[PDB]
């Protein structure tokens, strides 16, 4: 009737790396 | 005092940073070379190389104030015709 299907492990997505990248703040005009 | 901003290239991870194929010399790029061509010249006359009192730079500087004491004379002198 209808074939089996096994319960494989799912291939690995492409990985997201979820850093918190960091900004260093603009400088201050001197005047 | 005022925060200021020092000079700072992270690290890219981006398909773009490798693609800039010029070549364009700074102001910091020719002053090490000055200095490392002034360090080689007192490296091969001088015979050391910890660049304390460069004798050659004071020569050529010389010869130099030399030129511009004549240049400033042919000014002067052309100035009184």
């Amino acid at each position: 009737s209808r074939l089996i299907f096994e319960h494989q492990r799912r291939l690995t997505p492409p990985t997201t790396r979820k850093g918190t990248i960091t900004i260093e703040p603009p400088p201050q005009l001197p005047r | 005092d005022r925060r200021s901003f020092s000079s700072r290239t992270p690290v890219n991870e981006n398909p773009d940073g490798v693609q800039y194929r010029r070549g364009f010399v700074t102001r910091h790029q020719v002053s090490g070379w000055r200095f490392v061509m002034r360090r080689i010249a007192s490296g091969v006359a001088l015979h050391d190389t910890r660049m304390l009192v460069d004798p050659l730079r004071t020569q050529s500087r010389a010869v130099l104030t030399g030129a511009l004491i004549l240049v400033t004379g042919l000014v002067g002198c052309f100035i009184f015709s």
